[PDB]
RNA sequence: GGGAUGACCCCAGGCGGUAGGGGAGCGUUCCCGAUGCCGAUGAAGGCCGACCCGCGAGGGCGGCUGGAGGUAAGGGAAGUG
RNA sequence: GGUGGAGCCUGGGAGUGAGGGCGCGAGCGAUAACGUCCGCGUCCGAGCGCGGGAACAACCGAGACCGCCAGCUAAGGCCCC
RNA sequence: CCGUGAGGGAAAGGUGAAAAGAACCCCGGGAGGGGAGUGAAAUAGAGCCUGAAACCGUGGGCUUACAAGCAGUCACGGCCCCAAGGGGUUGUGGCGUGCCUAUUGAAGCAUGAGCCGGCGACUCACGGUCGUGGGCGAGCUUAAGCCGUUGAGGCGGAGG
């Protein structure tokens, strides 16, 4: 038995300009960045690593045809409604959320997963009214 | 020094006395006795008797100066349950339990000014 | 048992629309007043051990004593009258000082009386020799008219 | 001879309780509900002691795969490079070099990509 | 005996959590502007009552 | 100095002075030197070599106060009508102080 | 198999388990051992213990509580878990 | 050839005689059933204890004495979970 | 106590050596206390020795009000106790379908179990069949009974 652990290191406030990247293919870079799966200090129960700020949303291009194909059903309201949202509507009103819903499936499910999702600060970019602090990892 | 008080077998169910003695646990005496003087419960009679008896056993026994004292700890416990019968329909005859209580209000001084 | 106890034999619950368990009489052994299931019944424990095993046992019981050196064959007890004064004065000159217990096998009841009553003598009749009373004491002292009956008793 | 149970059953049930101080409710105040979670607790002690040895593999592999990406290759090339160097070093319990004293790992990546590059 | 019955024993946790709001409220007491006993408010309690109040035994 | 040693089947990172439980050896007494297998050098100016086959030409020195301690174990399995409580493994350790590289 | 017996010492295998079969044991009550040995300089019992020994069953030791009985090694009979 | 918890015999103790899935060969059924009845297996039964199969007795991998913060692997995977 | 009745039919022991079983105060209507006193001991104070557990409280430590769970376990981390190493907590992660019975199969939405404490179920008599420790061994062997004891056993060959 030995002792390995990290300590509370000052965070990494990475920016991700996302003008070009397809979501998902981007978002599994983002989730692997959000957990500390890239620094070798990684204990899996501390939520270390990056506070990723992905900006420059919609014109997140998506793959071949997902114009009214990719359905964001998620909200069961509660009596008769599984209410469906295609990606055109998702990028139209509060675009801002196709990345949030892309990383909220690639993060884990426990309270550390929920804490880790609060690190990801999606905006519709540029000028994320948030920052002066950007190791813009691309 | 903390004057004990215990009034045993006082014949009132102990949850109903816990509800009034929680109200006086930790309070000063001139405050708490007149909390109990208008607390609308049955507990606030037996606890009033045992609070007055505790203040008297602080004065006349342990010389503990009636003004400068509060209720250090205060707790009731279940005593020997008087198990009566309450007859029901169809001869069922359930066992009603007159529970009894053991009331304690130990009283200690706050600090000499 | 279940049957011998002084309870009744009435089915104490009518078994069907009561809701509780199905039970026979209170004398059933699972009830707390009930009988016992398999408790002991008064039996004779004694059994015929073979007579050759008894005789070989009483041979080897004194063979152990003679193999150690804790056997003695006196005849003239100087202690007449059964006085324990006389017996202890006899034992002082005999060599049974009292720290080691002795089986005393005499056909003289007026020294069986003397040695009946000590913390270290098991008094014994000359006919009542037996391996348990041999072994439970550390010495053995017997008369010539007890050794003769023992020698003719065993082969 | 009637042999009462008496002292024996209390000495067994306090043993189960002393072994089970800590669980929730009647789960650890109940001397027949604490066998039911000392059986399953000892069973999890078994399966998780055998799972700790692979949990720590699947931790050290992550620390190596995150520290070798810092040196510009992936772990699957790294261990192939190590086993073609011919080693019994770094031996994922010794994914400590990759965390602290990092220049030893910064030379091990060189001896990896050299031996398979 | 019948139709609505507890499926399980409520443990110490849910019982002693349902007995949270049954903590009794302490009564309100104000100090009686004639002499300093703690009447409840709006109450002609046994000192004097209000000013010129209805008396127990006093002048 | 820095050192890494395989002994008893596992591999430990060792300093100038530290060692704990080491999976009990075949070296009985207290004052007992021992020559294990160094692995990768130690990052000074003189050393720093990761070594093929573990064939580090120098060993370590491992004095030891050997003795098993009993460990709070109760290593019990259970399937069902089955209760095999009875395996507790105190698992004989060995207590090394190491000297040099 | 090694054994200059002390059969401890190693060697090749094996070692999931229900019904079951078989072998070791630990405990409780009682008895022999006991007219003995412990015990108010505290018995059985109770509460603890992070100690000790035992794979475990359990056994010791220590601390209080208890205020008077307990019973060794080896054995025996069970109203034995 | 085969030293294996192989065999053969005698004696003691059994349990079991409600099985099931899958594969293959068929019957009955409808070239239906997680159907039913067999034969050869296998596996669960008692191995779901473990890995994969998202979960899942019998599908795929594999027979769990115990430990280790060591290693190589099978089915399966290698973007994240 | 139930039953009209025949009948059924309970529970319920232990103060201490001695009642010396608490004079006298103080609170309270009293009960009950607190002093004082007794006594070695009064958490031995009266349906009173020990007085466990379930249960119910009070005080303290840790912990929880964005969390998800057969309630654990492993791993780290945080914090008060001991300062080597520990136990107590549990924040996060990983992993986890209760026990018994009956089952082809149970977490099972099959059965039983509110919890705790006690009582509770392979014995025994006489025969038989195999084994084993013994004795004797082509011999073996007592039964009832008789005689004697102190928790002495011999004699008894009818018979098997
Ligand atoms: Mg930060
Ligand atoms: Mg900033
Ligand atoms: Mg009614
Ligand atoms: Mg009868
Ligand atoms: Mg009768
Ligand atoms: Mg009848
Ligand atoms: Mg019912
Ligand atoms: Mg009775
Ligand atoms: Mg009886
Ligand atoms: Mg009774
Ligand atoms: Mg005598
Ligand atoms: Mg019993
Ligand atoms: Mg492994
Ligand atoms: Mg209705
Ligand atoms: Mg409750
Ligand atoms: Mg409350
Ligand atoms: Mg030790
Ligand atoms: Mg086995
Ligand atoms: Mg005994
Ligand atoms: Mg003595
Ligand atoms: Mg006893
Ligand atoms: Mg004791
Ligand atoms: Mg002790
Ligand atoms: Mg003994
Ligand atoms: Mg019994
Ligand atoms: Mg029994
Ligand atoms: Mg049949
Ligand atoms: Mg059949
Ligand atoms: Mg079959
Ligand atoms: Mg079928
Ligand atoms: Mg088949
Ligand atoms: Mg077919
Ligand atoms: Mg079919
Ligand atoms: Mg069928
Ligand atoms: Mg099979
Ligand atoms: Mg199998
Ligand atoms: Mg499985
Ligand atoms: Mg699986
Ligand atoms: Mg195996
Ligand atoms: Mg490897
Ligand atoms: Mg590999
Ligand atoms: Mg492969
Ligand atoms: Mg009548
Ligand atoms: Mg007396
Ligand atoms: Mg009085
Ligand atoms: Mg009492
Ligand atoms: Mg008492
Ligand atoms: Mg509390
Ligand atoms: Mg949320
Ligand atoms: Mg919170
Ligand atoms: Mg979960
Ligand atoms: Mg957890
Ligand atoms: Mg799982
Ligand atoms: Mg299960
Ligand atoms: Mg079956
Ligand atoms: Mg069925
Ligand atoms: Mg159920
Ligand atoms: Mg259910
Ligand atoms: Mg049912
Ligand atoms: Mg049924
Ligand atoms: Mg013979
Ligand atoms: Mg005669």
């Amino acid at each position: 038995m030995k002792t390995y652990v990290p300590k509370q290191v000052e965070p990494r406030w990475v920016l991700i300009d996302a003008e070009g990247k397809t979501l998902g293919r981007l978002a599994t870079k983002i989730a692997t960045l959000l957990r500390g799966k890239h620094r070798p200090d990684w204990t899996p129960n501390v939520a270390m690593g990056d506070f990723v700020v992905v900006v420059n949303a919609d014109k997140i291009r998506v793959t071949g045809k997902k114009l009214e194909q990719k359905i964001y059903t998620r909200y069961s309201g509660y009596p008769g409604g599984l209410k469906k949202i295609p990606l055109e509507k998702m990028l139209a009103t509060h675009p801002e959320r196709v990345l949030e819903h892309a990383v909220k499936g690639m993060l884990p499910k426990g309270p550390l997963g929920r804490r880790l999702f609060k690190r990801l600060k999606v905006y519709a970019g540029p000028d994320h009214p948030h920052q002066a602090q950007r190791p813009e990892k691309l | 020094m903390e004057a004990k008080a215990i009034a045993r077998y006082v014949r009132i169910s102990p949850r109903k006395v816990r509800l009034v003695v929680d109200l006086i646990r930790g309070k000063s005496l001139e405050e708490a006795r007149n909390i109990l003087r208008y607390t609308n419960k049955r507990g606030a009679y037996f606890v009033a008797k045992v609070l007055e008896s505790a203040a008297a056993n602080a004065v006349n026994n342990h010389d503990m100066l009636e003004d400068r004292l509060y209720v250090k700890a205060a707790y009731v416990d279940e005593g020997p349950a008087l198990k009566r019968v309450l007859p029901r329909a169809r001869g069922r005859a359930d066992i009603i339990k007159k529970r009894t209580s053991h009331i304690t209000v130990i009283l200690g001084e706050k600090h000499g000014k | 048992t279940r049957g011998e106890v002084a309870y009744s034999g009435r089915k104490i619950w009518p078994q069907k629309h009561t809701g509780r368990a199905r039970h026979g009489d209170i004398g059933a052994p699972i009830f707390v007043g009930g009988g016992v299931v398999f408790g002991p019944k008064p039996r004779d424990y004694s059994y015929t051990l073979p007579k050759k095993v008894r005789k070989k046992g009483l041979a080897m019981a004194v063979a152990d004593r003679a193999r150690e050196g804790k056997l003695l064959l006196v005849e003239a007890f100087a202690g007449v009258n059964g006085k324990t004064k006389e017996f202890l004065a006899w034992a002082k000159e005999a060599g049974l000082d009292g720290s080691e217990s002795v089986l005393l096998v005499t056909g003289n009841e007026l020294v069986r009386r003397a040695a009946r009553n000590l913390p270290w003598v098991v008094t014994l009749a000359p006919e009542g020799l037996n391996v348990y009373d041999i072994v439970r004491t550390e010495r053995l002292v017997m008369d010539l008219d007890a050794w003769e009956v023992f020698q003719n008793r065993i082969g | 001879p009637r042999a009462k149970t008496g002292v024996v059953r209390r000495r067994k049930h306090k043993k189960i309780l002393k072994l089970a101080k800590g669980y929730w409710g009647l789960r650890s105040k109940s001397f027949r509900k604490a066998r039911e979670t000392l059986f399953a607790a000892g069973n999890y002690a078994y399966a998780h002691r055998k799972r700790r040895k692979r949990d720590f593999r699947r931790l050290w592999i992550v620390r190596i795969n995150a520290a070798c990406r810092q040196h510009g290759l992936n772990y699957s090339t790294f261990i192939h490079g190590l086993k073609k160097a011919g080693i019994e070093v770094d031996r994922k319990n010794l994914a400590d070099l990759a965390v602290r004293e990092p220049q030893v790992f910064a030379e091990l990546v060189e001896r990896a990509k050299a031996a398979q590059g | 005996a019948k139709h609505p019955v507890p499926k399980k024993k409520t443990s110490k946790a849910r019982r002693d959590a349902r007995r949270s709001h049954h903590a009794l409220t302490p009564p309100t007491l104000v100090p009686c502007p004639e002499c300093k006993a703690m009447k409840p408010p709006h109450t002609v309690c046994p000192e004097c009552g209000y000013y010129a109040g209805r008396k127990v035994l006093e002048v | 100095m820095f050192a890494i040693v395989k002994t008893g089947g596992k591999q430990y990172r060792v300093e100038p002075g530290l060692k704990l439980r080491v999976e009990k050896l075949d070296a009985e007494p207290g004052a007992t030197v021992e020559l294990p297998v160094l692995l990768l050098g130690g990052e000074k100016t003189v050393v720093g070599t990761p070594v093929v086959e573990g064939a580090s030409v120098v060993a370590e020195v491992l004095g030891h106060g050997r003795g098993k301690k009993i460990l709070v174990s109760k290593f019990k399995a259970k399937v069902q009508y089955r209760r095999k409580k009875g395996h507790r493994q105190p698992y004989t350790e060995l207590l090394i102080k190491e000297i040099r590289g």
